[PDB]
């Protein structure tokens, strides 16, 4: 949160090290709700 | 317009209240009922530059600045909770769970952001985590423009429950792209926004806030919106505001010559200059207030 | 619910899914109008 | 003497109407004229281009530094503002257009109201509190003003009020002259109260071939002391002076670099033996463009080519100049007109001076 | 006590007895910023502690009640406005107060209060007015009644037919000179005919018949 | 929701002069109102109500622009 | 656009009629190609100047709409209220100013010269110069028992570029023309070379109303006492027949 | 209008212009005509 926002909206993580694209994250599936 | 008389004490989504009104200068009998919703707009029916065509409308820079058609647009933000399960509060990074991507909670105070402070794109404006270590539901405000909490409330809903209510207020301002209209249905687009120095002046110093392609009326036959322009003009100069109910009599050669006997010309049109260069037009120009409305249509919502 | 009820109107798969589409890197705003840009120009 | 008579004319409250005298001695116990009035100035100019008059005008209306009245972010005190109606946006924006006369830039005021009635009262510009900077031996604006209304039981605390500067182009709060009059004393007008001749103008020489250089401008300043109107009118004309002098030299600066390589003057030589300059300022307005464009046509007659393009998208001046000289000989007619320019100016600062006693 | 405070404070009945609490200035005219001011406002505007309010078993019997009892019977329609003013508001509060406690004789009050807001409210609309204007007939003493509309009359049959019943062709332009030294004094001329042998030299004077070659204007010397 | 500071258009400094005008206005209207209720001032159709002269006794210039502003702006406090 | 304040997609109201488009509210999308591919198509076939000529009526779309129709009429006009329709040599050099064309020599004339309409118009045609000659929409039989027309306004004639005589309306210049003036510049020049002339010919027609004007008032939809009589006159003649 | 009306202003004959202002009866007139370019626009995408 050091920068708050960079004015374009991401959804994906990125490496501290190099910047490389770690993974995404839009939403959580929960579809493991209804369990049996 | 002045779309409640009590708007401090509602939460309401997408509603704008425009600051200030003007009874028009030629009003109707609907106006002894409901509030005028509106302003008496200086309007110059010229060509200026060929940024009025095609429905489109010169705005004066200046008198957006002053409060021209400007107001404050109002969003509500409604979240609530799963009875036990999630809770309001900041969540931590080394315990919660997949936090958005490019978020900013530390703006959050017991949950929620504080009333005052202005919450941009990508920031936290509701923390709330779900306790399964923790998984994070968190609120974000995905918008472009920058708002400002207004309003932060905990009320109880129909299932005696706590649930979440913020009201977000913009400072909107009259820009390029709101739609404007008469009352005689001519709307149009805010197409250029000129100072106060390049807008077109008369000799006596009387320069348009709107100025308006004169090819908006042959083909619509919008007169009622030509007469409002002449008799307002002179009432403007006598100190009268007059009724123009429809099928009240009128005679607009009348009309016309109450205009000379106040010193203006028969037509109503005066020597104006352009004033990029300060050179005068070969013509009279039409010119004076008619009155114009805002429609609720923002280029910063579309 | 049933699966044939997915193909028939507008909202269906045929229609929304197949020959319409939803894509990225696209924008929308209302247009204006502007005396300086050429006619093979956009603002 | 291009600049000549001159006269000042303040906007006084007419206190033989009864109605006006009682509302006025009800409302603030106001007798007399109050402290800032509104002076109309009108200025007769002879020998000179309206290129310069107009370019004179727009810099009195919104190219003039100037002070208003704002608030600093955090000034809006949320904590004891308990007004429902009164909004941070609605009141700052009451404040920012306030016409002031002000001394210097340390003075700071603050709002402080509390409505301990039961009826809804109203908070006027009387209220503000000096509470930084020197005591002043003069008010800066006038007490009469509506700056707000306070339902029953309500509050509105505004401190930081501070004095901003800036020029009206880029907000209308610093706007300076209003225009009241502006007329060409060198052209012979139709009686336009005929209905032959209603739909013209009225001068009876067309805008595309007639070259006026005898106007009248009549310019409206909406704060001014009541005893000092004419050593501040004065000091606003000579300001505006300075400025389009001030600008102008700008384009000084660049002419005397086009050995150089310089991103704002471009040369290049044509054919048949022609040059061509092309000098791209930003955040430049008609006026400069306009009294180049004016003056280097008056110094070269028999120009190719002279043009003053600025764009509103793009926010920048574009002067093309098509000469059949060199360049050496193109810039030293540049120089020449703008020398013409700085002196035509300075003459201007010399006839102010001398009219306005 | 957290869901207690949640539920009055968001109560518009705690607003208002609050807004009477601070014109007197029975608590502070600022919001609390501490839960002890927060605290002392609930006591003072409620009438009873939180705590103790969960104890017992009413609600509404000791809300605020304002200190200054100003007459209203002077609100009998008998410095004086503005009192009035704030004995309509003090009014409002008591009367509103009344009917949260089901107090005994509150209609006849209500519908008597009622009349004196109506009669406040018409004062109040007075205040309101921007002004109004009527355009008088010079002619006579009131609204102009002049128009430029439409009014029927039956004109003669001479003006659709002439004297041997046949319609009227109105198609020859008639043009006469403005002044007197050109000549031809008149052309006659078709309308495919009028950009050819037309000058500004000339002005359309009236039309003509082309079936009993009579002008317009000379249609009322035909025989009826 | 009160007369503005200054004139939307070319920005007079009408505020100064606006609650003045404001309160002087209602004698006058007091004077030509006439056997009618308030509420029904705009409907009179006999009403000559002329504020030429407040204004031009107020030192407000002739300008269309800011008398009608002036003139036409509605106030808060009247309707709440 | 670098200003932050504007939000909106901004064109040339002469490029409306390729989607048949208006300011009254109208959205409109547009997305930027990426792919190498989809940008090298978009160069080649999908231009808007491929669209000039339209494919449904084998004319052209696009031409002056509003402005420089009823602008290049009055920058044509033989006579102005106010004599004859000519310009100095300063406000010569002005119309040209705003084109983004390469300006043209006025090196020839004195600052007291005066210039015509039609030769400032044709100093931006002798680029195109194609031949045209039709009788332009200002003359119009009905309008002409009661109009004094002037003959050299009847008859728009255009050779190698330079005009000759005539007006500049809708008949020449304006959108959807079949055989209009664009209509002759793109099949002899381009589809290209046709847009570029039709914004150039807008600017003239634009900056000649900079300080000409044009509007429309009340008084210029009023008729004079004596007329109206005769309109109900004409009407009762109407009701009597009925 | 009366019953089996003759007048040729009882069907639609709008004898007043726009710059005169019409009546009553030729507003409604002129209304219905005009609610046909309203309803005729709005068929005018659907069924094309
Ligand atoms: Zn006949
Ligand atoms: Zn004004």
């Amino acid at each position: 949160k050091e920068k708050e926002n960079n004015q374009g909206l991401i959804y994906s993580y990125f490496c501290k090290i190099c910047g490389e694209e770690l993974a995404h994250f839009i939403q959580e599936d929960r579809t493991a709700d209804v369990g049996i | 317009g002045w779309y409640c008389f009590s708007w401090p004490y509602r939460v309401d989504m997408n509603r704008f209240f425009q600051f200030y009104n003007e009874m028009p200068l030629v009003k109707t009998i609907a106006h002894n009922y409901v509030i005028p919703n509106g302003l008496n707009t200086i309007v110059a029916y010229m060509i200026y530059g060929g940024y009025n065509q095609e429905d489109s409308v010169i705005v004066s820079q200046s008198f957006i600045d002053r409060g021209g058609f400007a107001g404050t647009f109002y969003r509500e933000e409604k979240v609530e909770l799963e009875s036990d399960i999630e809770s309001f509060g900041k969540p931590d990074p080394l315990i919660t769970k997949n936090l958005k991507p490019g978020a900013n909670y530390e703006k959050l105070v017991d949950g929620f952001v504080p009333v005052g402070t202005v919450v941009k794109k990508g920031d936290i404006i509701i923390g709330k985590v779900a306790k399964i270590k923790y998984i994070d539901r968190s609120v974000m405000y995905g918008f472009d423009e920058p708002a400002v909490v207004d309003a932060v409330m905990r009320p109880h809903g129909p299932n005696d429950e706590i649930f979440g209510l913020m009201r977000l207020r913009y400072e909107r301002n009259l820009n390029i792209g709101d739609k404007m209209s008469s009352r005689s249905g001519n709307k149009g687009i805010a197409a250029l926004a000129l100072p106060t120095s390049d807008m077109p002046f008369t000799e006596d110093g009387l320069q348009p806030d709107l100025i308006v392609n004169p090819h908006s009326h042959p083909s619509r036959m919008t007169n009622g919106q030509m007469i409002e322009t002449t008799v307002g003009l002179a009432n403007a100069l006598q100190g009268v505001v007059t009724d123009g109910t429809a099928f009240l009599p009128i005679n607009v050669q009348l009309l016309s010559e109450r205009l000379a006997q106040e010193g203006l010309r028969f037509n109503g049109c005066q020597k104006m200059f352009n004033g990029q260069t300060g050179e005068y037009f070969d013509a009279a120009i039409f010119i004076g207030p008619t009155y114009h409305q805002r429609l609720q249509k923002f280029v910063l919502d579309d | 619910p049933s699966i044939m009820r997915r193909l028939p109107r507008k909202e269906g798969r045929i229609r929304k899914s197949l020959l319409g589409s939803q894509v990225w890197s696209i924008s929308r705003s209302t247009i204006c109008g502007n005396s300086d840009l050429h006619l093979d120009e956009v603002g | 003497k291009i600049f000549q008579n001159v006269e000042i004319k303040p906007f006084l409250i007419d206190f033989s109407n009864l109605f006006i005298k009682n509302a006025a001695k009800k409302l603030f116990q106001l007798e007399e004229q109050l402290p800032l009035v509104p002076v109309n100035v009108v200025m007769d100019f002879k020998g000179i281009s309206r290129a310069a008059v107009h370019g004179l005008s727009r810099v009195l209306q919104d190219e003039i530094p100037n002070y208003m009245l704002d608030i600093k972010p955090g000034g809006y005190k949320i904590e004891d503002s308990t007004d429902l109606f009164m909004t941070e946006q609605f009141i700052r924006n009451r404040i920012n257009f306030i016409p002031i006369y002000a001394k210097n830039e340390t003075l700071v005021f603050a709002l402080r109201s509390l409505n301990n009635s039961c009826e809804v009262k109203t908070i006027y510009s009387r209220d503000l509190i000096q509470v930084a900077g020197p005591k002043l031996k003069y008010p800066i604006f006038n007490p009469t003003f509506e700056i707000g209304f306070l339902q029953p039981g309500k509050s509105l605390i505004i401190e930081d009020i501070y004095i901003k500067k800036g020029i009206g182009r880029k907000h209308a709060a610093f706007n300076l002259a209003v225009k009241t009059h502006f007329s060409h004393l060198d052209i012979e007008q139709y009686p336009t109260d005929k209905k032959e001749y209603m739909a013209l103008s009225g001068y009876k020489q067309s805008s595309m071939t007639s070259d006026p250089r005898h106007h009248r401008l009549g310019l409206c300043f909406p704060a001014v002391p009541l005893p000092h109107i004419n050593q501040a009118v004065r000091t606003y004309l000579k300001n505006a002076c300075r400025i389009i002098i001030g600008r102008i030299q700008s384009i000084q600066k660049i002419y005397e670099n086009f050995e150089e390589p310089q991103p704002e003057l471009v040369l290049f030589s044509m054919d048949e033996e022609k040059t061509k300059a092309i000098i791209t300022i930003k955040d430049e307005t008609h006026t400069i463009g306009n009294l180049l464009k004016t003056y280097i046509y008056e110094m070269i007659p028999d120009i190719s080519f002279v043009g003053y393009q600025c764009v509103p998208h793009k926010q920048e001046m574009v002067l093309t100049i098509i000469h059949k000289a060199s360049q050496e000989d193109l810039i030293t007619l540049l120089e020449k007109s703008i020398q013409n320019i700085i002196q035509t100016f300075q003459i201007l600062e010399k006839n102010v001076d001398e009219l306005i006693a | 006590t957290k869901v207690l405070l949640t539920e009055i404070l968001l109560d518009p009945m705690y607003d208002y007895a609050a807004t009477v609490a601070r014109i007197d200035g029975s608590i502070p005219m600022h919001k609390p910023r501490t839960p002890k001011e927060a605290e002392y406002e609930f006591k003072t505007v409620i009438g009873r502690t939180p705590a103790e309010l969960l104890s017992q078993k009413e609600f509404y019997d000791k809300i605020y009640t304002s200190k200054y009892r100003p007459d209203f019977t002077q609100l009998t329609r008998l410095r004086d406005e503005e009192k009035t003013s704030t004995l309509i508001y003090l009014r409002a509060y008591e009367l509103f107060l009344k009917y949260l406690q089901n107090a005994p004789n509150f209609n006849s009050e209500l519908a008597e209060f009622k009349t004196y807001e109506n009669a406040y409210g018409e004062q109040k609309a007075l205040l309101a007015q921007q002004g109004f204007y009527n355009i008088f007939d010079p002619n006579t003493g009131r609204a102009d009644q002049r128009t430029r509309l439409f009014e029927y009359k039956r004109l003669p049959i001479s003006t659709l037919y002439d004297e041997r019943g046949l319609p009227h062709k109105w198609t020859i332009y008639v043009y006469k000179a403005v002044d007197s030294s050109q000549k031809p004094a008149e052309i006659e001329v078709t309308r495919k005919d009028v950009i050819k042998k037309i000058d500004n030299h000339y002005a359309l004077a009236d039309l003509r018949c082309s079936v009993c070659h009579v002008l317009q204007h000379e249609v009322g010397q035909l025989n009826i | 929701m009160l007369i503005p500071v200054v004139c939307f258009t070319c920005g007079f400094p009408i505020g100064t002069y606006a609650a003045i005008f404001d309160k002087a206005r209602t004698e006058y209207i007091k004077t030509k109102m006439g056997g009618t209720l308030p509420q029904n001032i705009p409907l009179d159709a006999s009403l000559q109500i002329e504020l030429k002269d407040l204004i031009t006794a107020l030192g407000i210039p002739m300008r269309v622009c800011c008398r009608t502003h002036l003139i036409t702006t509605l106030d808060y406090r009247k309707y709440y | 656009l670098e200003n932050p304040k504007i939000s909106t997609f901004q064109m040339n109201v002469s490029a409306c009629a390729w989607y048949n488009a208006d300011f009254d509210g109208d959205q409109m999308n547009l997305w930027v190609p990426w792919s190498v591919m989809s940008r090298v198509e978009a160069e080649l076939l999908c231009s808007v100047r491929n669209w000039f000529i339209s494919t449904k009526s084998s004319g052209p779309v696009n031409g002056q709409v509003q402005d420089s129709t009823v602008g290049s009429f009055l920058l044509t006009r033989t006579n102005t209220p106010m004599g004859k329709n000519v310009m100095n040599k300063l406000h010569a050099m002005g119309l040209f100013q705003t084109t983004q064309t390469d300006p043209p020599c006025f090196a020839n004339y004195s600052p007291t010269d005066l210039l015509d309409g039609k030769s400032v118009v044709s100093m931006l045609l002798r680029q195109t110069p194609i031949n045209y000659q039709r009788a332009p929409t200002w003359y119009s039989e009905v309008y002409a028992p009661y109009m004094h027309y002037n003959k050299q306004d009847i008859s728009t004639q255009i050779r190698n570029g330079e005009l000759i005589e005539g007006v500049l309306d809708k008949k020449a210049v304006g959108a959807g023309s079949s055989g209009g003036i664009y209509h002759l510049i793109s099949r002899r020049y381009g589809p290209q070379q046709a847009l570029k002339m039709i914004f150039a010919t807008q600017q003239l027609a634009l900056n000649y109303v900079r300080n000409a004007g044009f509007t429309v008032s009340t008084a210029d939809m009023l008729l004079t006492p004596e007329a109206h009589q005769e309109v109900q006159e004409i009407i009762n003649e109407l009701l009597l027949e009925s | 209008y009366p019953r089996f009306a003759l007048e040729a202003q009882a069907y639609g004959f709008i004898c007043n212009s726009y710059i005169a202002g019409l009546t009553s009866p030729e507003f409604i007139f002129g209304e219905m005509n005009g609610r046909f370019d309203l309803i005729n626009k709005a068929l005018s995408t659907s069924s094309t």
